Order: C-alpha cells, then structure tokens, then sequence
C-alpha cells in the first residue's frame, strides 16, 4: 500500500507551517491507509479524492519545497491502483455475446459461432438483433446503385478517358447520396410523428416501393425469412431486452442507424451496452477458439513464412482434414513442403474429438474492476471483450463515447439546420469545427472532419475515433491516470499489456477475418472505380492494353547524355552514399522512358541494365569525366562506386491488373526471387554493402500497410530475405526494406511535377502525384516481433506536401471540384502526421550519447524496483528503519535468499529469508561497483586516501561509471526511503571496504557501531578528481596523486603524521625552522 | 539546476546558461547537455558570438515533471532558424554571417517527439514572437537535412571525399596541431580538413608533408631549396650542422633573394649571429 502518514510527515518537511491543503491530503491519506472492504469501488475511489486533493495543492503552491515528496506519492498511488485491480478476481459470468443488426446473417457466421457452440456448453449463447430494423442493408445498397449509376451517367463523356481522376467521380457520388438521405430523413421525420406509430420497416418498405421500384411482396419475404432465421439461431431482440435505458444513447443509435445507414457504429454502441447490462465474453462473428498449445509443437516453422501465415496456416489444415466448416479454403496450405502436410495430417487423424483440437474457455478471472481487449498489431482492438456485470471500467467506455458523440453533435447540428447541400454542409460544419481548435484536441478535430464520408468516400475514417479503439485507451488512461475525459491521451504499453484478453483462448487470423480487415484504401477505390465503368458499358478497356513489350529499343547514349542529364531540376539531397542500380524488366516504351528519367535524376551513382535483352544486357555508366556513356559487362560497376556503403536496386515493369496484384512485370514472386539470386551471385563480387533497398515501380504496384505478409511485398522480402543475408554477410535484417510506387514523377522548367503518364507524355496532374507520394511505405522485417513491419514516414516530405497544398489553394485558377479536393489531401496528410506522433512509431537514434543516456535511465529503474522490495520485505518481517540491509550477506537455498541485517544501534545481526532473487542480482552488482573504486586507490595514510591516475580512455570510463552509479545511489532521497535506508547501507559498506576489510568479516557488535557511526560522520568523494574538494595544487609523480598529502605535510606540526606519511609513502621535508636551528647550535 | 533541499518557497525555476562563460575552452568540449528537473519550468539559453569562437550543440533532456508547458527562452531573431527531426528529436538550427563569420548554432530537443503528451509539452519563446509551439514550428517554419558523412561515429583517419578528418576517442573532429603517433598533424581551424604546405603560426613557420599530412622535422630539402626544421618542426634560421658539414640558413633576401630559411652561397666572409662569430671558406662550409 501507500506510506503511512507520519512518515510522509517526515518526507514532505517544509520551514513553513502546515498549510491547509497539507492537512486535507494528510487526511484523506490516513482515511485511505485505514480503509478495510472488501468493495474494490470504495478504495478506488478513495484514491481518486486522494489524488485530487494533492494535484489541488500541487498547483497552488508550484515552488514549495514538499511537492518533490508529494509528487511521488502520486506515482506511488498510480500503481496501487494496479495492485487494487489484481485481487479479488473471480470467473465471468457464463455468457457469450455476438451481435447481428441491419440484415439477414450469413451462414459462414453461423457456422463460426456453432464452432463456439459446441465446445463451450456451459455458456449462454446470444446473437443480438434488432428486430425492426432488417431492411435498413437493403436502403444502403440501393441509394448507392442509384447514384452511382447517375454518376456514371452524368461522366458517361469523360470516363473513358483514361485521364480521369476517380475523385471527381467520389465527390459527384457523394452529393447525390447526402441528397438522397436528406430525402429519407425527411420522410421518416414526417412518418414517424403520426398518432400510430408504423414501425421502421414499414416506413423503409414504403420508401422503397414509391422511390426505387422494389416489389413490395419480396421485401415482406425477405424481412419475414430473416426473423424466422435468427430466431431459430438463438437470436435475441434488442428491443425488448430494453436495453437503451439512457435518451442519449438512443439518440446516438438512431442517429448512426437511420441518417448515415453506419452499421458498425450501431453495433459498437450495442456491444458496450450488452456487456454492461449482463456481463460476458463479447466476441466477433468471426472470431474461433484457440488450437491447443501442444498438437502441432512438434512441427518447425520453416524460414519462409511468417507467424501470421502460420497461424493461418494451422487453421487450414484443420478445417481441411476435419471439415468442420463448409467451404474453408486452403489457398496457403497447399503451397507447404509434402513433408509438412503430412506432419500435420498425421497429427490431426489421431485426434477424434473437438475438445483435442480447440480450447474450452472455462473460468476467466477478471475483477469488478476491469475490462479486457484484444490485441492487434501491438494496439487495442474491440475484437474480444470480457467484462463483468457493471465494471467502472465498461462505464468509463461509455461516458468516452457520450462525451465524443456530443462534441460531434455540437457542430454539426448547426451545419446540417440550414438545409444546404453537400458541399455547403462540408464548409459550415468544417469552419464551426476548426473554430475551436486548441492544443488538447487537435488531433481529434482533424479526425473526426471526414464524418459525412465514412463509407462512401475512401480514406474517410472518423468511426476509429468516434466509437473504436480511440474510447477504449482514452478510458484505460482515464482509468490509471484517475482523471475523467481525457481526449488523445495513452498509456505505455507497459501498461496496457495489464488489460490484455488471454491469447490463448482467441484464434484471430480466421479467413473471414482477414477479408474484413482490408481498408477503403486508395488501391481498393481504384479497382472498383474500374468496375463499375466495365459493367457500366459492356467494355474492355486496360491502361496498356496496346503497347509493346517487344520493342526492345537499345539505349540512345546520346539522347541520355545530351538531353536527359541536363534538363533534370530534381538534386536529392542527403547522404550520396549509395549505388543505384536501375534493372529495367520489360521493353515498352515507358519502360525505357521511365528508366532513361530515373538514371537522368542522378547520373553519376547509378547504373542502367537493360534486362529485357536477356543474353545482350550490358552496364550503362557515366564515365570518370563525366562526359561519355562507358559499359561494362552485365551486373558490373566501376571502381569509383566500390567504396559506397549502401545499395539501392529499382526494377521496372509493369504490374497486372488486379486488387492485391500477384505478377509483375508477368513474373510471379519466385521468378522474381530467382532473379535477385541471379543478380546477387554476380553483384556480391564488387561491394559488400551494409544496406539494401528494394524499389518495384510499375503501374498497379501499391503500398498496403494493412495485410503486409499477403502482400507482393511482403511475400519478395519473406523470400528474398535469407539469400541477401547469406551472400553480404554485413547486411543485418533491419537493414533490407523494401517499396513499392506507382508512378515516375520529374519537375520541369517551370518548378511544377509532372509524372510520365502509361500514353507516353508527361501531364501535370497534382492531385495523384501528393497522393501516391504521400501514401508510399517501405516495409522491413521486425526481428523481435519477427514479422514484416511499415516503416515510420518521412515528416519532412509531408510538411514538404502540405505546404505545397497550401500555395496550390491560394492560387485562385484552380477550379472548385479541385478545391474541395485539395482540401481533403491537405486533411489526411495531417492525420497522417499525426498518426505517426500519436502510435509512437519514430524509432530513436542509438549513437553514443543516446547510448549512455539511455543506460543511466536503465540504471535509475533497477533503484526504484529494489526500493519497493525492500519497503515490503521490511514492512512484512517488522524490521524497523534502524535495521540496514548488508548486501554482501546473501546467501542461497534452492529457493530462497538469506540476508542479514544489521541494527545500527546495537550491532546484533538478524537474518530474514526471501524469495525474491532481485535483492541477489542488485546485491552483487553494487559488489563489483565499489570493487573498481577500490581498485585505483593506494594505501591510505592519515585517514584519508591517494589515489592513483590513469590517462587511458579505456579505465577511465569504466571509472566514471561506478562513481556516478555509487553517488546517484548514496545520494538518491526517493519517497519510501525511511522504512528502509539505502543511502546509508552502500555508505556503510563504501566506508567498510574502504577504510577497513569489509563488513562481511567483521561480527563484533562494538566494532559495527563504531564503524557505523564513523562511516555516518564521515563524507566521502568518489567521483574522479585530482584535489579532492578545493582547487590547490597537482603534484602527480609515476601515476600517483600527492597534492593533498603535500600540502598536509608542509604544516602539520604532528610527528605522528609526518611518520606516516615517511613510512607509507616515502616523503622528506626539509623543515627551513629557525627555532631548530638554534636548539643545534646550543647543542653543539 | 542547483538542488537546496530544504531551502523554502524559494526553489528556482530556471535553468540560466549562456555562450560566454565557456569562452576560451570551447575547443575542449564535446556537447553541452542541459538536464532539467521537477521543478524547471524556464530554460534560458543567451545565444551571442562576440565572446566565443566555437559554438558545441546543446542537447536539452526531457524528464518528468508537474508543469504543464516547459518553456526555452531564446534571445535571438526567429528569422534565421530552421528545424529538422532525426528519429524522435527535434532539431533547430541557427544560421548568420557577421564579419565573413559564418554563425552555425544547433539545439537538439531529445525524444520530444516519441509521444502525444511530450510533443505538446515544449513550448518556445523567440525574441519578436513568443510562446511559438512545436507544431506551429512544423508549420510555418523552413526545413533542412540533418544527416552527413561527417556526423557519423568514427574513431581514426576518414576520407570523406577529398579530405581527410580525424576523430577522438569520442567521436568528435579535431581541429588544431596535436600529436598522433608521434607526429604533428594540423587539420584546419574551420572545415576540421587535413591540412598541408607551408602554415605560418604566430609568426613560426612549419611545412607538412604532402603525402602523409606530417610535419617535417630535421634537415630537408623542398623544391631544390634545402631548408632545416628542429625538433618540432619549426623552421630554424641560423648556421647548422648537416650531414655535409656547417651550412647558412639565411634570412629573407640575405643573397639573391633567397627565402626566409634556405641556405645560401657565403664565400670567403666572416658571420657575426647575436654575438657569435663564424668563417665560411669557398665552399660555403
Ligand atoms: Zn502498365
């Protein structure tokens, strides 16, 4: 627990008298120490009005002299509060949550919710739906195919020039859909107020007769099959369970429901509720139980694949050789070695039943307390969750999602009242929004701006912020931290490992799974755009379905040398310390096009092969004097560039036309890899680099951060992985990444980009150039975590583009449509931004200076962890504070430590044993720090020490360390350093091992309080210096300092001290005294 | 910042440095490394250059502490500044030219970027706007590079492109004479580069070899003009022993024109040399 109160009386001593917010905190302190319940709700909120009192007095007196022990204490009470939520915990209640609204369910969720069925029995099954609402899918889907196809109508001139810009297509699309909810909106407002209340079905039934021409009978029939389907699935009506108690929260679920047809935020809302009112497991449609931890330990997991893929992988198998789930796929099981397929259908035919395959949940112990997520790429998720009958922590969720609803509402109820259209909705609600910015929410303006969007629009992401995860770490912060709505505030994730959902009971990476996490991205809205055009006009059509792959034109060196080199604006700035290969892959005209801009944007580190002419492929370098095209032989660099460090590799082709493209440049992944082995078997005898970067630049070639290891990315660097490491045997695995881009951009003449189109000339679209450079990743592989990981984005480039977005938006030519465009680009980037700060994704520096500092923090954990150990060894065996803990008295037994302890009033040593090995690991380690302080010292003489000198800057570092790691220790007041005393145990040894043979051989008592008491009187220095103290003189002779022996002998007066120092040291003086010199004359 | 325990309501607040107290051995330091505590709220940071010839990169480290905003106080013109960021610190820098002086000055703000709560907490104060936050910098600030060959660790002889650098123990330039395996090296005051030729020092003259960047010491011969350097390389004027016997080592335009050092044709006359005489026969021995 916390201190107690006069100790804390102790610590936050002050000249000034108690003023009254001392006395408050002093109390509220006593009142917690005493508080005895068994209620964890009282003693939280007991520490939550602690807490409150001392930030009060924190704030109103921020120069006095108590706040350093005031402070501590509520570090201290932070993590009590851990301590409060991990006892008393007790097994869930026995039910099983899922939720299904807007729509018939699917059989594939029903078979993967019988699959929980079945080997949890003893759990209540429940699938929540709303029994009034089954045709609100059917509305969507038919307001979009509507819009849709006036839209494509309305550009049925413009689409197919392959020239357009998809967004302007998005825009036209959304106006028609706000129009058409508006219209819904209005008629339902108009329905719903008459004296007998029709149901929402009826009214979207009779809405979709009059307006869209659907036949009234299949509606009926489709409502009336839904119901009977998921009554007989166990289903339970939202309804009548009267679960929306709160006029806000239904508010909230009608407005998500009926004006933006938002199915995932309804269930959002209905999965808290759920949970809150009977306790339970929450858990996806899509979720299956944990495989048990020994069927297939037996089993290697090859090189080449990854842990996701692994874990697919397994779930393949089994679903295969079993066949509990219908039409389960094996796309990735069927690629394996034989010799792992048989292993696993070997392992699986000896095991007959369900419960020898999966996990039974059984009793998870949570408290009353707490609330337990997901985890997903290292971040909450609101897959999983488990939570008993009224958590505080379920609450908590909740009033986050009211008071995020809320700040919503505000603005953009106003904006929605003057009835405008679409586009005057936007700025209204836009200008209402960003009025009102400060440094708290900043972040969460800029996210929540795209609300209208979600779903229509690509990159529209406000349901992240508004009900997902964004509520559930606010809370978690709120929670630690004993505040109320905090916005954009996070725990470390040392932290939120506390509220992990046990992993072994929980199968994420299902198939269904990984289809709904694929992103409204860019690439996505790209290939459906094309979609719909195909079936729009019965047509074929394909950016380069007539160019020539044959061509095979030879590189003109004199278009390259007289023409390209000069015209180039565009100077990379940075480290010139790399090499460019640029392998061009296929024989177009943009190929060449391409590749001939790509080595004109740096002529003097690059090299151009030109594979296509397979057995003709020579070196194309600019010679030493940077006037002529020399060639060597293929794969071959000239000396000059045998020195560089780093390697940059670009192929060039073009990638087939499919979501998730698998050739490019018609070459799968392993003619691909093949073609790096080919590449490196040759390259490795030149340079011996320490990195490498990998560039696919192609048509249809995207970045996806979501999904990395499906990726053709992701899929080159698994393979090509472990041939790069063991032909370059410099190059770690955190040095090879990988990317990929989409388009070749140049700058012209006149400052502005231009990329080079797929119809041979050059435009200057800047909308799709911002966007393709702003979206480019480049992955690399995680060696902890061992998986393909994004790396972090360059900030500089996207400043770089915002700014640029911002002058583009000041020129008034640029037409309206553009406009609004520009602005969407000019938002997402900042959210990019700020994504990269808010998930803490920037990786340090790790030079030098960032090494020690980051060592001294290290050194400062292992203090405070040691410090509470002690306070509770102390406090458990009744050992006051005038016992010190002798750290050389450790002594093992096959599972405890012995320590001795030493009373500094009597001498009388007392022995306790622990279980805790970390009082050991310190222990020694303080052992060997004073063994090196004592290692440069030389024989003592007057009670006082002449150290020896070293001018190497191999001792001398090791020196400053142990000085500055005994000092922090000897000088180190932290808060619960009155039970125990380590300022005073390492004083006491320092002093033993200095001054005598340590206290490890010294038992008798008189003995110990004389040298304790000397040890307390005495001050000693450790840190390295050549005059102890003051500044006076250096006489260093051989390694030896004797500056402050000198200056002791040249006035002493003492014959005792001059014999010393003649007998240890060797010094004379010469003693120039009159008075002497008389006393011999008279002598004599 | 200085730490009375139990000093009263008086604990200061204020971390106060300046670039003229460490005027003179600013040749002698690596980085200056500002660590505040609890209760710093303020960092003044006095800039200024008529003092110091040198000017170490500041380093301010972020710890925990129960203020709000922590402000860094800067006396000089927004105008000149530019910002950057490597990994998770935040780079300003500072750029002038007074007196064909080029003014670099550089503060690097570490991990202020590794979270939510440390990026909002740093505020900065210059001389006609104040209270300017990070963001705002990100904003409407200009950007530059911050990375080169020449900020890498190394610990001996680098070859960066034409020019040869040295570095400590610790990773830092050297700048000045100084002695490596024994021998005299003089890499140039302002580049770091290794220099060669002739060099001229407070009115002593010195000649380092062009092929291995050392000093010359003892007689040799430069051109077809014999010359002799003493024991440290200095260039010695007066009548010495060579391995062919006792030679003239003449001042400038003593005969024919002859440069500051180079033995000359003496025939036949007597040499007085701050009060010692000597005679050269006519072979000028
Ligand atoms: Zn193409």
């Amino acid at each position: 627990s916390l201190i107690s109160k006069d100790e804390l009386i102790k610590l936050a001593y002050s000249i000034k008298p108690r003023e009254d917010e001392y006395k408050t905190i002093l109390t509220n302190l006593d009142e917690y120490n005493k508080l005895v319940t068994i209620n964890n709700k009282d003693k939280y909120l007991q520490l939550k009005k602690l807490n409150d009192s001392i930030d009060i007095f924190i704030n109103k007196y921020k120069k006095s002299s108590r706040n350093r022990a005031l402070f501590n204490l509520k570090k201290d009470i932070s993590k009590e509060v851990i301590l409060i939520k991990n006892s008393n915990i007790s097994p869930v209640e026995k039910n099983l949550h899922f939720v299904w609204i807007g729509g018939e369910v699917s059989d594939t969720a029903l078979e993967y919710i019988n699959q929980w069925a079945d080997i949890n029995r003893d759990y209540n099954i429940r699938v929540w739906y709303d029994g009034e609402a089954f045709l609100v899918n059917t509305l969507k889907k038919a307001i979009v195919e509507h819009s849709t196809t006036d839209t494509l109508q309305l550009f049925e001139e413009d689409i197919k020039n392959p020239q357009f810009d998809n967004m302007k297509f998005y825009k036209k699309r959304m106006e028609f859909i706000y129009e058409r909810q508006n219209r819904f909106i209005n008629y339902y407002k108009s329905e719903i107020n008459k004296p007998i209340k029709p149901t929402i079905d009826d009214i979207i039934k009779s809405h979709l007769v009059s307006e869209y021409n659907k036949n009234s009978e299949s509606l009926e029939l489709y409502r009336r099959t839904s119901f009977e389907k998921i009554s007989n699935n166990n289903g339970v009506d939202i309804r009548n369970n009267n679960l929306f108690t709160e006029q806000e929260l239904l508010n909230i679920y009608n407005q998500e429901l009926l004006d933006r047809e938002n199915l995932a935020a309804a269930s959002d809302l209905v999965r808290l509720l759920a949970l809150k009112d009977f306790g339970g497991v929450y858990l996806d449609v899509d979720m299956l139980p944990g495989i048990q931890p020994d069927l297939f330990k037996t089993i290697s997991r090859p090189s080449s694949i990854g842990v996701d893929s692994w874990e697919m992988i397994k779930l393949e198998a089994i679903m295969k050789y079993k066949k509990y789930i219908k039409n389960y796929t094996s796309k990735n099981f069927d690629k394996l070695d034989q010799q792992l397929k048989d292993d696993f259908q070997i392992t699986l035919e000896s095991k007959s039943e369900k419960s020898e395959i999966f996990s039974k949940l059984g009793n998870l112990d949570v408290s009353d307390l707490e609330i337990k997520i997901a985890f997903a790429l290292g971040s909450v998720i609101n897959q999983a969750l488990i939570s008993k009958k009224g958590s505080y922590l379920t609450n908590l969720v909740i009033e986050q999602v009211k008071n995020r609803y809320k700040f919503l509402n505000q603005h953009l109820n106003p904006a929605i009242e003057l009835g405008g259209n679409f586009s005057d909705t936007t700025k209204n609600f836009h200008d209402s929004l960003f009025n009102s910015a400060t440094s708290e929410n900043s972040m969460f303006l800029t996210k929540i701006a795209s609300y209208l969007q979600v779903g229509f629009m690509p990159e529209a992401r406000a349901t992240i912020s508004l009900s997902g995860p964004g509520a559930y770490s606010s809370a978690y912060y709120d929670f630690i931290n004993l505040q109320d709505n905090t916005i954009e505030k996070t725990l470390n994730a040392s932290d939120l490992m506390e509220f992990k959902f046990p992993e072994s009971n929980l199968s994420q990476f299902t198939e269904q799974e990984i289809n709904s996490l694929w992103s409204f991205d860019q690439a996505s809205a790209k290939y459906q755009f094309e979609k719909y055009v195909r079936d729009y006009t019965q047509e074929s059509l394909s950016e380069d379905s007539e160019l020539d792959f044959n061509k095979n034109t030879v590189l003109d060196k004199n278009y390259l040398l007289n023409n390209k080199i000069p015209s180039n604006n565009v100077e990379e700035t940075g480290s010139k310390n790399y090499v460019h290969y640029i392998i061009q892959l296929q024989g177009d005209d943009i190929s060449y096009e391409s590749a001939c801009n790509l080595f004109s944007k740096n002529p003097k580190n690059s090299v151009i092969i030109q594979r296509n002419m397979n057995e003709s492929a020579k070196s194309y370098f600019l010679s030493d004097n940077g006037e002529s095209i020399s060639e060597l032989n293929k794969y071959r660099i000239p000396q000059r560039l045998k020195n560089k460090e780093k390697i940059k590799v670009t192929f060039i082709g073009h990638g087939k036309d499919e979501f998730n493209t698998s050739e490019f440049a018609k070459l799968s992944v392993d003619s691909l890899s093949n073609e790096i082995s080919s590449f490196l078997d040759i390259m490795k005898l030149d340079i011996s680099p320490k990195n490498v970067e990998i560039n696919l630049l192609g048509c249809n070639m995207f970045s996806y951060n979501v999904n990395v290891e499906e990726t053709y990315p992701g899929k080159l660097l698994l393979n090509n992985i472990d041939k790069i490491i063991s032909t370059l045997p410099n190059v770690n695995k955190d040095n090879i990444t990988i990317g990929a881009n989409q388009y070749e951009v140049r700058i012209n003449n006149e400052g502005r980009k231009e990329l080079l189109d797929h119809s041979g000339q050059w435009l200057n679209k800047e909308e799709a150039i911002m966007n393709d450079l702003s979206s480019k990743e480049y992955i690399f592989f995680d060696s902890i975590e061992n998986r393909p990981k994004a790396k972090s984005k360059n900030l500089i480039e996207l400043a770089s583009i915002s700014d640029n977005i911002k002058t583009l938006l000041l020129d008034t030519n640029i037409d309206p449509e553009t406009k609004f465009i520009l602005n969407n680009l000019k938002l997402n980037i900042e959210s990019s931004i700020d994504n990269n700060i808010y998930y803490e994704k920037l990786e340090p520096v790790k030079n030098i200076i960032h090494n020690s500092i980051d060592n001294l923090t290290n050194e400062f954990n292992l203090i405070e962890n040691v410090s509470d150990e002690l306070y509770e060894l102390k406090k458990i065996n009744n050992l006051d504070d005038n016992y010190l803990i002798s750290f050389e008295d450790i002594s093992k037994n096959d599972s405890t430590y012995t320590i001795r302890f030493i009373n500094k009033n009597s001498g009388e040593s007392v022995h306790i044993q622990t279980e805790k090995e970390i009082f050991l690991k310190y222990g020694e380690h303080i052992t060997q720090e004073i063994n090196t302080i004592k290692n440069n010292i030389i024989i003592d003489v007057n009670g006082n020490l002449i150290g020896n000198i070293e001018l190497e800057h191999a001792p001398q570092v090791n020196t400053l360390n142990a000085a500055f790691f005994i000092q922090s220790l000897i000088d180190y007041s932290n808060n619960k350093d009155v039970l125990n005393n380590l300022r005073t145990s390492v004083k006491v040894q320092l002093y033993a091992q200095l001054f005598s043979t340590g206290l490890n051989t010294i038992y008798d008592s008189i003995q110990l309080v004389n040298l304790i008491s000397n040890a307390i009187n005495d001050a000693i220095n450790v840190l390295p210096t050549l005059t102890e103290g003051v500044p006076i003189l250096a006489t260093i002779l051989d390694g030896i300092s004797l500056g402050a022996a000198i200056k002791e002998l040249s006035e002493t007066n003492d014959p005792l001290l001059k014999k010393e120092l003649e007998a240890k040291v060797g010094i004379i003086a010469i003693n120039m005294s009159l008075s002497l010199a008389s006393m011999i004359s008279t002598v004599i | 910042p200085i730490y009375d325990i139990n000093a009263g309501d008086n604990i200061s607040t204020s971390i106060d440095f300046s670039y003229e107290y460490i005027s003179g051995i600013d040749i002698y330091i690596n980085k200056i490394l500002i660590v505040p505590n609890l209760y710093t709220e303020l960092v003044n940071i006095n800039t200024d250059y008529s003092s110091n010839k040198y000017f170490p990169e500041i380093i301010v480290l972020n710890t925990d502490t129960f203020h709000d905003k922590v402000n860094i106080n800067l006396d000089s013109s927004s105008l000149d500044y530019e910002w950057a960021i490597d990994g998770s610190d935040f780079i300003l820098s500072r750029y002038l030219e007074e007196n064909n002086r080029k003014i670099l000055q550089k503060i690097r703000i570490k991990d202020i970027l590794s979270n939510t709560k440390s990026f909002n907490k740093m505020m900065i104060d210059f001389k006609d706007i104040k209270n300017i936050s990070l963001d705002h910098i990100m904003n409407n600030f200009k950007s530059f590079n911050s990375e080169s060959e020449l900020d890498r660790d190394h610990f001996g002889f680098k070859t960066i492109d034409s020019k040869t650098y040295y570095y400590n123990e610790v990773g830092k330039l050297v700048k000045g004479s100084i002695n490596i395996n024994d021998s005299l090296f003089y890499f140039d005051t302002i580049e770091s580069n290794l220099v060669t030729g002739w060099k001229t020092i407070n009115g002593k003259t010195y000649y380092f070899d062009i092929n291995n960047g050392v000093a010359y010491i003892g007689y040799k011969t430069i051109d077809g003009k014999n010359f002799y350097f003493d024991g440290n390389g200095i260039m010695q004027i007066g009548v010495f022993k060579v391995p062919d016997g006792f030679k003239y080592f003449a001042p400038a335009n003593t005969y024919n024109n002859n440069e500051e050092g180079q033995t000359i044709v003496y025939q036949n006359k007597f040499l007085t040399i701050n009060g010692k005489k000597y005679y050269f026969d006519n072979n000028s021995k």
